[PDB]
């Protein structure tokens, strides 16, 4: 199952769809240049601890979008529903 | 004399999903040494009294230990339910004999978590008494094949505890003994 | 609950607190320019790899560490990360992955 993200480039969105429904198991991560991708949100809407109210995020299926409220990164989106995991391309900020 | 040393005073003990059994054969034992000590908190019998256990002789006999939370150790028990009494370790409900257990907070906790401790969250059906089950593999809770790493109704059917130092005491691991007894082999004074 | 990698060029991945041979650790793939590709993991408890669908991986507990052996092309020049896997789970039904640690990053040219 493939993830297509848009837009490739950039209060922001950034959203991601499954050619497959994939239920409730994407995430996704922030990556600063140089740097380890830090998770953000896990379980399509989870926040991970350490993350600011500034990050949300929901969907099911096959849509899904990541809120920016208000940090100039790459987010990536991840499927961890089936093998093999795959990544989007990733959205710079 | 019988190698309770070795089932108390032992220097680690197992995970509950992979609970440790030992036979105790051809000697004599003490048992209200173990009854009236002050470092047990829970120390309950069933089928038999406490208090004759000295004079009491049996068959075999089996010291069966495992590492669990201080909320799953009512769990320990004939006609008990839960994640631990149905996918760990299993009594069968006409069960005989004493379950020990005492707070090993100070023993196994460590400082970031002692994960050395793991039990199972989820199994095709429930064990049957005394049932030992240690694979690895992954469980499938659909009718999607795994055929590889877990993910969607694919999953490792075992978890490691948090046991920390900082833990309020139900989340607190305990070490516990459940002796098995029955019914001349294992006989006390 | 971190993980270190081994220095720029096998590739290692000592773990240091949390879970090890609960928990499969796996190696993710960054080419510059390029997103994040998983190549496969293993649980030390299992003993035995998953691959993705040419590398070795393999993990061994009582050191607490991963390992990646890399053999015979420039094309796979990369940055490549270990990384551990994490779940959210609740009663019933368990319904997310995730990698939450992930070390330093090893430079393979
Ligand atoms: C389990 O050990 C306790 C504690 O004994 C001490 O620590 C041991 C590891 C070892 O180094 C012992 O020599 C130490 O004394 C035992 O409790 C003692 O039991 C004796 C009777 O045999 C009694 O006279 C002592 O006062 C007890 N000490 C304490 C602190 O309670 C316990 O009996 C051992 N359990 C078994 C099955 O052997």
């Amino acid at each position: 199952i493939q993830l297509t993200q848009s837009p490739s480039s950039l209060r922001v969105t950034i959203t991601c769809r499954a050619s497959q429904s994939i239920s409730s198991y994407l995430n996704w991560y922030q990556q600063k240049p140089g740097k380890a991708p830090k998770v953000l949100i896990y379980a399509a809407s989870s926040l991970q601890s350490g993350v600011p109210s500034r990050f949300s995020g929901s969907g099911s299926g096959t849509d899904f979008t990541l809120t920016i409220s208000s940090d100039f990164a790459t987010y990536y989106c991840q499927q961890s529903y089936s093998t093999p995991r795959t990544f989007g391309q990733g959205t710079k900020v | 004399l019988c190698p309770f040393g070795e089932v108390f005073n032992a220097t680690r003990f197992a995970s509950v999903y992979a609970w440790n059994r030992k036979r105790i054969s051809n000697c004599v034992a003490d048992y209200s040494v173990l009854y009236n000590s002050a470092s047990f908190s829970t120390f309950k019998c069933y089928g038999v009294s406490p208090t004759k256990l000295n004079d009491l002789c049996f068959t075999n006999v089996y010291a069966d230990s495992f590492v669990i939370r201080g909320d799953e150790v009512r769990q320990i028990a004939p006609g008990q339910t839960g994640k631990i009494a149905d996918y760990n370790y299993k009594l069968p409900d006409d069960f005989t004999g004493c379950v020990i257990a005492w707070n090993s907070n100070n023993l196994d906790s460590k400082v970031g978590g002692n994960y050395n401790y793991l039990y199972r969250l989820f199994r095709k059906s429930n064990l049957k008494p005394f049932e030992r089950d240690i694979s690895t593999e992954i469980y499938q809770a659909g009718s999607t094949p795994c055929n590889g790493v877990e993910g969607f109704n694919c999953y490792f059917p075992l978890q490691s505890y948090g046991f920390q130092p900082t833990n309020g005491v139900g989340y607190q691991p305990y070490r516990v003994v459940v002796l098995s007894f029955e019914l001349a082999t294992v006989c006390g004074p | 609950v971190q993980l270190v990698q081994s220095g720029a060029e096998k590739v290692s991945c000592k773990a240091s607190g949390g879970p090890f041979s609960s928990s499969a650790i796996s190696w993710v793939r960054q080419a510059p320019g390029q997103g994040l590709e998983w190549m496969g993991g293993i649980i030390p408890m299992v003993g035995t790899a998953n691959y993705a669908q040419r590398v070795t991986i393999t993990a061994d507990e009582s050191t607490s560490t991963a390992y990646m052996e890399l053999s015979s092309r420039s094309e796979d020049t990369a940055v490549y990360y270990c990384a551990r896997d994490s779940r959210y789970c609740s009663g019933g039904s368990c319904y997310s992955v995730w990698f939450d640690p992930w070390g330093q990053g090893t430079l393979v040219t």
